[PDB]
């Protein structure tokens, strides 16, 4: 996996344009938000359990059939698996927020995720909904902490959804 | 494809000899079971759409597969699953009439796994659907003919895994 | 081939986190010469203690005949 | 086999077998016992049919590779006659000429041209074998036997 | 971004334990028939099944009373049983015959703990009350399930960690209710002392396991910086099947040591092949293990370096596949990432198979999992937290058919994870025929399996290499393509015919038999045999008399029984679709749009409608019109590469010196 | 791996209802047949080698597949075929004791077709061998026990 | 497709230079051998049928391949083998006339080994048949022309290997 | 014994013995009286069992090292017969073939090949001993004993 700086530096040699003006501008823009990325990751790590618990409770509110008999969140075994996987998603999204690059998600979260979920019958719609709920809760916590320009926080979660959701149109 | 008679003929032909008494006995068994096979084929033809409807209701409806984001979500994917089930039922009837699973291997199973993996179709769900279809057919037709058709339904299920 | 008779105690450093089943960590065994450097490094990096080392098989200072 | 033919015909239209095809299937499986009896008749009498047909064929066509003094060629011709009798028995069993056509009729001219065997001589030998086989059988049972012998002869001509 | 797929194996994880399942699983994992003790256990369980059924029925018949006894012990100020929702039968499902026709109207017509505080039903709320009542009924139902199953696992796996999921404010209350239920249950036998013992045991197990306070997740720490760390809840491990683990002890009896040695053989060689292959040297190794000179680790290391292991799992395989198999044989797991494969490939390149065996056995992971005395065992689903990245490959590696697959399954997937969609059919590599003159040659799924599915959506369009063939007037728009083996301007074209007999010698570009043979050779890929053209003779006549065009002649050729038997009767349906499209349109299909359209046509109407749809397509009219026999216009990348096997023209390799007095130092004495 | 009890418990648990009398009846039939099922499991465990010997003798010996060029030629492939027959018998016994076919679908049919097709093992001869084994087991363990073993023998044969 | 002239032209073209004296000498050699090449092509065209007949007789007949269960059993597969041998002979004649093996590579040998492996056609038997065909052609057209055709026959045999 | 087998089964899964294992253990310890009395009748009738079995074994297998006119060979063969009877008594007491396997089955083939005693002869003698011992006890008692005798014969083949 790579972070933003590593990918940009390697692309500098790959593309043959070296350290031109556009690369310098993108590097400066990225470095301007680095402290905010670290702060966002700190907030996510300090409130991980609360975020996951809130998101899973809201998911079971919006999908009451999940916890009913025959549902996928039926029994504490599957409930614990739900919580565990949502923690996985939150952890790797925090990693991607720090790195500024989505390669960590590609290599350690999304590679083979669809195969696993098809094998185990894990529904993807509720998975995307839970990721979006976690994203909303993280945004609420960041607004509470006083952060202002936190658009990049949307990038991992949304991206993950786009990678796991099926094609409808 | 290849049916029971052709299977016995080829088994004798690779050795370059006439049908031995055991092959003749097997051929007589197939000839005697032909009447039951024809009756089962008639019954399945009459109620094919009903069989598929009952299969979908028994194994797929009101699950996370048909919920939004599921693989049977949207009308086109629902219709595609129904089309695949129709193919399975028709070719199971063909194989039951023929007395051999050769047509199933040739036409249905040779590449279905990789196709489903590429499309993202849940193979476990479709195996459960095929087993539910076997149950529906055995309830419609009977025990003996239901078991005879379930032989080929089980072959389809094994080939899907 | 040259063999070392090695006695060691190599406790597990992560058995609480992984909840692996308890295993005996005090062993004596013959280690081939070609694997002894790596085995000793592994034991050292796991926090274990090498208690006794003997040249069970072979002679010190041999120039040929190691095979 | 006629069952394979019916199933493939139904499948080309992506439909279950029609009532007429089911009637054909039922009528075919109804007559399995007679087909097995005819096939057993052909299997039991294959050697004497081959011997008598070879005698008649060599009397009628003496300038043939079989009786050119080559023992291997004679044996190969006898084996071919036995093989075609066996294929006709297979076709009788299957209710269709598909076994005979798929084992010994498609590409028969190419094979025998490569072997440098005159096709007219093979037609004459097939006719002699057909006469011998029809001798040792009732006409009603010999209907399909004669039809399949004629099928071979037409494929060779 | 991640379009590569390793496949989705059909997995059925265990959700709880049953006595027969546990006994049979233990026997299965040791590769032998049931023992006398295990058969006795099964017989004892079966003989007692009627009593268990009677107990479960007794508990079921009084379920309302037991749940009411539990609820009345903790709830005040309301009726708790009003919030107990029973399961509802799904009546009138489609196809059930509940409604006949399209007419739907006529179908109808123990002391409490210190300081215990009760729960006010009204202030607790409808949601929480429904939660509580369904929880009590669920507890009773799972207790009856555990009674029938002969094992309390279905309880233990589902209540350990439940404390806190059920609010910590009411955990005490829960216990109270459970005890109340227990009391009521024990009031329903009072005459057996054995059924009461069983019910007491199950209730006590439920209470004891529910009292565990936040059980720790089992952490799987990454073995290197290229591997991720994971967590597995204890419930998943408890519900999963149990690995029988063998620990070698020098003080054990000879039979137990031999059993452990047999386990080692079953793991390293996937089966005890030692007797079959005449592994006589095994004896010496076994002595060195039995006498305590070496450990199980050194025994496994010597087994990996033996000639038997080389013969079984090195000689038949390439280096990549051999590494992938050795991962399972010496670590009980598949490879995790391509960096791990790279390190093991470097180890194998430097030192060979013994070096690879040393790298596996001497790893910190081996000592972490198996130490020195534990026989190596298969890890995987249910034993520890699994990664998604090697899901399919590892599940396929743990199957007994792993040594039958020769194409690597891990390095290929790991490489394709980093790449865009492959150059292949959207339905997989098995749907791509060989691009030869004739014959539908496809990769068989079950013979030498190497399927590499990818997530092609419905809108992907394939990139095809134009062959540059065609008449000069039908060019200059795609004239930049060039493919070896292409007859460029040699297309078969027949201008339509328009009271006197014709001349004896009238010459076209191709004679009528030559044109007909060319049409047959294009549609069928090759010339038919002698009599096979008999069914189409009349059609040929209609082509020679101008009754039909070349397009209609081609359509009739493709509709013949010979074509159907050659390319439709014994072919997978979409394989037949793709091959017929390549033969008639002259190109492979672009993507799932055309493939889905033709598959729907084949599903609804059949083969003849498919031929009509291909021939009547506007692209067919644009490319071939009515008078031209089709021809190959596009090939795939692999088909292009198969026709270009010579590269000696590009290996031309890569004068006056530019320096006076080269390779000399300044101011040399 | 799944037995009859697991299947019935799961079918009741999906709809969230206790064991209805039909499921209780199925469980009772399974439990009552358990005695004879364990008895015939003991008999099969005692006579597995004899069963395989008789099966091979009456279905594979003195045929084309034993002569050179056949798939049972050379001692290694003969031993492999005998081992496959032992596998089929043992896993049929497993499935009988479990009262379910899940073990067969999970550890026999999962990869059987791929293995046999990659190695060139003839499917038809294996089917005939499994049929002969079913006949031998039926003749050894009696009529009803033989029939309930033959259910799983036929499941294996139809899987191929 | 390349012939000798086009091969030399392309080799000079990648260097962006006219044909050097060595290439001109090779071109003169091809022009000189053109008469022998035309004579050999005429002879092979005249005797193709019996060439394939002799090849099959001396390499495949009265072996296990033509016995029941062999790959050349039944008339369809015998005819297919004869057709493949005809293709080999015709394209070897094309390659000999062209002086280059390019047409063989792009019209015959592309995927032929994979095709035969998929079909189960014995590769060793095909190689033996190709060698027998080479010997038969050498007997027909002499030593020099025989070895000239044997170059391309051996190219086919190596492509199958 | 059965007890150690159950305990090792529980230990390999790192769990306390399951209730079914406990029930099997209790059923086993209940039959201790029967096992002890069977072992007693095996010890008291060991001499007559050896004598009758050796007589029958020499009747059907005369060409054997024991029946070769050597006094010491005959004495050692009868000693071996008595030893195997004792081992079968041990197995009856333990409830499993573990004592027999540990004492006189593991390595039996190597030991007897070193002694140049044909293994088929020892299998015949074991069969004779089994048929002699089964006649001196109830059929219910024999169920265990015969099984252990079979264990000697299977291991010796
Ligand atoms: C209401 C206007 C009409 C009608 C409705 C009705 N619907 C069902 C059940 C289902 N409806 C759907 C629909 C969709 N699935 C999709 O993916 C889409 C595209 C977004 C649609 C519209 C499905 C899948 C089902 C099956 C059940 C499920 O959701 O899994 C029923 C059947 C109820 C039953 O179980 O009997 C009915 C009756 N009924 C009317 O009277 C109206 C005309
Ligand atoms: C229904 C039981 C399950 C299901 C099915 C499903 N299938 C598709 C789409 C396709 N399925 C096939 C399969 C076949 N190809 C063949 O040749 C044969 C034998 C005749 C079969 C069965 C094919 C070719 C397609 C076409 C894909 C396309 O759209 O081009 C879908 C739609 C998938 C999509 O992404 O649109 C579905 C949903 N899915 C389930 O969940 C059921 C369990
Ligand atoms: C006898 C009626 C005529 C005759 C025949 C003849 N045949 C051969 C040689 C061969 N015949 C075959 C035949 C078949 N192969 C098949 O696959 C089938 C379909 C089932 C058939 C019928 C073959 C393969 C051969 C080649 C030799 C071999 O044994 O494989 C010969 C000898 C030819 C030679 O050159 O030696 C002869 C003479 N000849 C006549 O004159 C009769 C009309
Ligand atoms: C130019 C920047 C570089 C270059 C290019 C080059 N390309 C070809 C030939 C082909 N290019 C394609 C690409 C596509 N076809 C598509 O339909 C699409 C998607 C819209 C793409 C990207 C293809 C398919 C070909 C094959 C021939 C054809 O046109 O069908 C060539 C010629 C190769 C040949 O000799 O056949 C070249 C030279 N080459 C360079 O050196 C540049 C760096
Ligand atoms: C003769 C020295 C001994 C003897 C032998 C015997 N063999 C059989 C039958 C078979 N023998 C084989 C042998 C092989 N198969 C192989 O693949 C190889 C490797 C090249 C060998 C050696 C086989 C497979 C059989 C089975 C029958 C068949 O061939 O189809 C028998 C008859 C067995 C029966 O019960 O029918 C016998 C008697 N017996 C002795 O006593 C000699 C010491
Ligand atoms: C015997 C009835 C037929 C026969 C069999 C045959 N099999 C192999 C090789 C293998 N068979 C298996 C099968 C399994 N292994 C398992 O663990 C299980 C599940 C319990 C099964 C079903 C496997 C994995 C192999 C490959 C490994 C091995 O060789 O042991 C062979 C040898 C093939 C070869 O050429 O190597 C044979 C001959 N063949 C027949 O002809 C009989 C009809
Ligand atoms: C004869 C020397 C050997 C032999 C041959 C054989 N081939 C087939 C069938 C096919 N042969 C091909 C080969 C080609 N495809 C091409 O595009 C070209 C270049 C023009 C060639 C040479 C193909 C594709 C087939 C498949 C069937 C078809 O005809 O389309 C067979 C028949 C096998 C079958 O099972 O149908 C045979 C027998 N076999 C031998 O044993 C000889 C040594
Ligand atoms: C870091 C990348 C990664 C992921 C994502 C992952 C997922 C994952 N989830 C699993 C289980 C599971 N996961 C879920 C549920 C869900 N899961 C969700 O992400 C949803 C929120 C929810 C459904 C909407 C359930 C129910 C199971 C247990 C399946 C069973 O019943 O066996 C399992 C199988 C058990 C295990 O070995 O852990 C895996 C591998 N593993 C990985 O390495």
């Amino acid at each position: 996996m790579q972070d933003k700086l590593t990918s940009v530096a390697k692309n500098c040699d790959l593309t043959g344009s070296s350290l031109n003006r556009e690369v310098v501008e993108t590097l400066k823009e990225f470095l301007a938000d680095g402290e905010k990325r670290v702060q966002v990751a700190g907030v996510i790590g300090s409130n991980a359990a609360e975020i996951v618990k809130t998101a899973v409770s809201l998911l079971f509110q919006e999908y009451p059939e999940l916890v009913s008999p025959g549902g996928n969140a039926y029994t504490t075994r599957r409930y614990n698996m739900y919580v565990r996987d949502m923690n996985y998603f939150l952890r790797y999204c925090s990693y991607a927020i720090v790195a500024g690059d989505a390669s960590v998600l590609d290599e350690r979260l999304l590679a083979g995720l669809r195969d696993t979920f098809n094998s185990l019958g894990i529904p993807l719609g509720p998975t995307a909904r839970s990721i979006q709920l976690m994203k909303n809760i993280v945004k609420e916590k960041l607004v509470t902490a006083g952060m202002t320009n936190i658009t990049f926080v949307d990038e991992p979660f949304d991206y993950v959804v786009r990678e796991i959701s099926e094609t409808e149109i | 494809m290849q049916d029971a008679i052709t299977a016995l003929i080829n088994s004798s032909d690779v050795q370059g000899r006439y049908l031995d008494p055991s092959s003749l006995d097997k051929l007589q068994n197939y000839f005697q079971s032909g009447d039951m096979r024809a009756k089962t084929a008639i019954a399945v033809s009459a109620n094919a759409k009903n069989i598929v409807t009952k299969t979908v209701a028994k194994s797929l409806l009101y699950t996370d597969i048909t919920a939004p984001g599921g693989n049977m979500y949207t009308c086109r994917r629902y219709a595609a699953c129904v089309r695949d089930l129709d193919y399975f039922l028709r070719y199971a009837t063909y194989a039951m009439l023929a007395g051999d699973t050769s047509i199933l291997d040739e036409r249905i199973l040779n590449g279905l796994r990789e196709t489903y993996n590429s499309l993202g179709v849940p193979i476990g769900a479709t195996i459960r659907s095929v087993q539910a279809m076997k149950e529906v057919v055995t309830s419609l037709v009977g025990a003996d003919a239901g078991r005879e058709m379930g032989v080929y339904f089980d072959h389809i299920a094994a080939g899907l895994s | 081939m040259r063999m070392f008779k090695v006695t060691a105690c190599v406790p597990s450093q992560t058995r609480i986190r992984t909840q692996r089943e308890l295993q005996n960590t005090y062993f004596t065994k013959l280690v081939p010469y070609d694997n002894w450097f790596r085995e000793q490094q592994r034991i050292m990096k796991m926090g274990g203690k090498i208690v006794k080392v003997q040249l069970a098989t072979g002679k010190p200072g041999m120039n040929t005949g190691l095979l | 086999s006629i069952v394979t033919e019916l199933i493939l015909n139904a499948d080309s239209e992506s439909r279950y077998p029609a009532p007429k095809e089911i009637q054909v299937y039922q009528n075919f499986v109804k007559t399995g016992e007679q087909r097995i009896r005819i096939a057993k008749i052909l299997a039991e009498n294959e050697q004497r049919i081959v011997q008598n047909g070879s005698a008649r064929f060599w009397e009628r066509v003496p300038n043939t590779p079989s009786n050119s003094g080559n023992e291997r060629k004679t044996a190969s011709c006898q084996r071919d006659q036995g093989w075609y009798i066996r294929l006709i028995a297979y076709s009788v069993l299957a209710g269709s000429e598909k076994p005979l056509e798929e084992i010994g009729t498609i590409g028969i001219k190419e094979m025998y041209n490569n072997l440098e065997i005159p096709l007219r001589n093979i037609v004459e030998c097939m006719r002699c074998l057909k006469e011998e086989a029809l001798s040792l059988m009732s006409e009603e049972d010999a209907l399909e036997v004669s039809a399949y012998f004629d099928y071979v002869m037409r494929s060779l001509s | 971004s991640v379009k590569a797929s390793g496949g989705s194996p059909v997995t059925q994880p265990q959700r709880y334990h049953t006595v027969p399942v546990a006994v049979i699983s233990h026997a299965v994992q040791q590769d032998r028939c049931l023992k006398n003790t295990e058969l006795q256990e099964l017989a004892d369980f079966f003989s007692s099944g009627v009593k268990l059924l009677e107990i479960a029925n007794t508990l079921t018949q009084h379920a309302d009373e037991i749940v009411l006894a539990g609820a009345n012990r903790i709830f005040v100020g309301g009726s708790p049983m009003a919030y107990l929702e029973k399961p509802k039968e799904k009546i009138g499902l489609p196809g059930s015959g509940y409604y006949v026709g399209e007419d739907f109207l006529t179908a109808a017509r123990d002391p409490l703990p210190g300081g215990f505080r009760f729960i006010n039903v009204s202030r607790y709320g409808a949601v929480r009350m429904k939660r509580s009542m369904r929880d009590l009924a669920w507890f009773l139902r799972y207790i009856t399930y555990a009674i029938v199953a002969g094992d309390g696992s279905i309880l233990s796996a589902n209540v350990r960690g439940l404390r806190g999921v059920i609010p910590e404010d009411v955990t005490e209350a829960t216990i109270v209710a459970l005890r109340a239920m227990r009391r009521q249950s024990l009031d329903y036998f009072l005459e057996d002392a054995e059924a009461t013992q069983l019910v007491k045991g199950y209730f006590d197990l439920l209470i004891a396991e529910y009292l565990t306070d936040k059980p720790s997740n089992q952490v799987r720490i990454g073995v290197s910086n290229d591997q991720q760390g994971l967590q597995l809840p204890q419930s998943y491990s408890m519900s999963a099947e149990v690995r029988p683990k063998f620990v070698f002890k020098q003080a054990a009896t000879l039979t137990q040591k031999q059993e452990a040695i047999a386990a080692i053989y079953r793991h390293v060689f996937e089966r005890d092949v030692t007797d079959t292959y005449g592994f006589t040297q095994k004896a010496e190794l076994e002595s060195q293990l039995i006498g305590g000179n070496i450990s199980v680790k050194e025994f496994v290391r010597r087994l990996g370096k033996s000639r038997l292991y080389r013969r079984l799992f090195y000689e038949p395989f390439t280096i990549s596949r051999a590494i992938e198999l050795a991962a399972r044989h010496f670590l009980g797991r598949g490879l995790s990432s391509r960096e791990e494969f790279q390190t093991y490939f470097d180890v194998m390149t430097k030192g060979g198979l013994p070096a690879l065996v040393d790298a596996f056995v001497d790893s910190a992971e081996y000592s972490d999992y198996f130490g020195e005395e534990t026989v190596p065992y298969l890890r995987g689903l249910g034993q520890e937290a699994q990664e998604c990245r090697n899901w399919g490959p590892q599940l396929d590696l743990f199957k007994y058919s792993a040594p039958v697959r020769k194409v690597p399954q891990f390095i290929t997937l790991f490489g394709s994870y980093q790449k865009p969609l492959p150059e292949q059919h959207p339905y997989g590599c098995g749907n791509d025929p060989l691009e030869i003159q004739f014959g539908a040659i496809f990769p068989q799924e079950t013979r030498n399996p190497h399927p590499q599915p990818a997530f092609f959506n419905k809108d992907t369009r394939r990139i095809l290499i134009g062959s540059g063939a065609g008449s000069p007037d039908k060019l200059n728009g795609n004239a930049l393509g060039k493919v070896p083996g292409s007859l460029g301007t040699r297309v078969l074209k027949l201008e339509p015919l328009h009271g006197h007999q014709s001349p004896s010698v009238n010459l076209l570009h191709h004679s009528s038999p030559a044109f007909i043979e060319g049409a047959y050779r294009q549609v069928f890929g090759r010339s038919l045999y002698e009599g096979q053209r008999q069914p189409l003779s009349s059609t040929e006549s209609k082509l020679l008399g101008g009754e039909i065009s070349v397009r209609e002649f081609v359509r009739q050729l493709a509709k013949s029984k010979v074509f159907r038997s050659l390319y439709w009767d014994s072919l997978y349906v979409t394989k037949a679709i793709e091959y017929i499209h390549r033969r008639l349109m002259g190109r492979p299909t672009y993507g799932r749009q055309e493939m889905n359209r033709y598959y729907d046509i084949c599903a609804t109407r059949g083969f003849y409608a498919l031929i009509d749809a291909i021939i009547d397509s506007p692209e067919y009219l644009e490319c071939f019109g009515e008078n031209t026999v089709p021809y190959e216009r596009y090939v795939t990348a692999r088909g292009y590469l198969m026709r270009s096997p010579r590269h000696e023209n590009q290996l031309r390799r890569e004068t006056v010196p530019d320096k006076y007095n080269p390779r000399k130092a300044n101011w040399a004495a």
